[PDB]
């Protein structure tokens, strides 16, 4: 048990399926020990908290609630009942083209959403993405993530090495925005084949692969999905196409005649739902504190009831 | 290539 949570099961740091004591709903809920986290390390957990608080999207997982207390941080998030994409994958060994467009669709979107908020992720990767119960991404683990600005490339390395942009096994200061693109194209590959484009024996071989930049298209590859393969997967990153760009391409729209794929629009805010409010105040909360919270964006207990009435 | 995990890795250049 904590704050309004009645946690349950493990499902995975722990995290622990719980249940909102007051809404009754499913979440999970990532327990994190503080006391043993270098500075270097806390300091990207908070920034990783001030990320994850910025991305309200469909297909990004949803942090409802912070809890602190001296030992332990609580983050209450979305709970994606699909388990991984990378399971999935290994349980059904591939995609067909129009289930992997749909996937890929809510991917692109999400992704292209994070680089509208000016932020990049830096571990898109099978594993990092989520399934909810209604088959639907859920893009999660932020831990590399950064803000970025285009005065700026970045400095540091990291990613997961079959999904990494070759200028990061370099030495290269990068636009980060272009990072994500080229693991993208990675995972439109392993959606379409249920395997990877680059890797070998040991991570030496792996690296030299990335860095040659050549990869084998299966013969059942559409020529459509081999063609926008090669917008993402560019050795010379200022000439991989923008996500934008990548929006347009025919593979992406092929059965979209009438709705193709464009960047997200974040919706206005409500802070006023009069049926949500009710509820509340009839729980005990008042106007007031809804207000305070929701208008000051704390994600504490109020603000996480009014959004969990609403999912 | 078959799929399977890697590590996440702070400074892929080593």
């Amino acid at each position: 048990h904590i704050g309004n949570y009645r946690l349950l099961k493990t499902i995975g740091a722990k995290v622990k399926l719980a249940r909102h004591i007051l809404t009754g709903k499913e979440v999970a809920v990532k327990i994190i020990d503080k006391t043993q986290l270098n500075s270097s390390s806390l300091q990207k957990l908070f920034r990783e908290v001030r990320i994850m608080k910025v991305l309200n999207h469909p297909n990004i997982v949803k942090l409802f609630e912070v809890i602190e207390t001296e030992k332990t941080l609580y983050l209450v998030m979305e709970y994606a009942s699909g388990g991984e994409v990378f399971d999935y994958l290994v349980a059904h060994g591939w995609m067909k083209e129009k289930e992997a467009r749909a996937k890929f669709r809510q991917i692109v979107s999400a992704v292209q959403y994070c680089h509208q908020k000016f932020i990049v992720h830096r571990d898109l990767k099978a594993e990092n993405l989520l399934l909810d119960a209604d088959m639907n991404i859920k893009i999660a683990d932020f831990g590399f993530s950064n803000e970025f600005t285009f005065g700026n490339k970045l400095d540091t390395f990291c990613g997961s090495p079959p999904y990494a942009a070759p200028e990061l096994f370099q030495g290269k200061k990068y636009d980060g925005p272009e990072v994500d693109v080229w693991s993208l194209g990675v995972i439109l590959y392993t959606l379409v084949s249920g395997s990877l484009p680059f890797d070998g024996q040991n991570l030496k071989e792996l690296r030299e692969r990335v860095l040659r930049g050549k990869y084998r298209i299966p013969f059942y590859m559409s020529t459509d999905c081999e063609n926008l393969l090669k917008k993402f997967l560019i050795l010379n990153p200022s000439k991989r196409g923008t996500l934008e760009q990548i929006m347009k391409d025919r593979w992406m729209n092929v059965g979209h005649e009438d709705d193709e794929l464009k960047p997200y629009v974040e919706p206005l805010p409500d802070y006023k739902d009069p049926r949500r409010t009710e509820l509340m105040v009839s729980m005990g909360y008042t106007r007031e504190e809804i207000q305070d919270s929701l208008v000051g964006q704390r994600y504490n207990e109020v603000m996480a009831t009014y959004l969990l009435l609403g999912y | 290539f078959p799929l399977k995990r890697h590590d996440k890795v702070d400074d892929l250049s080593k």
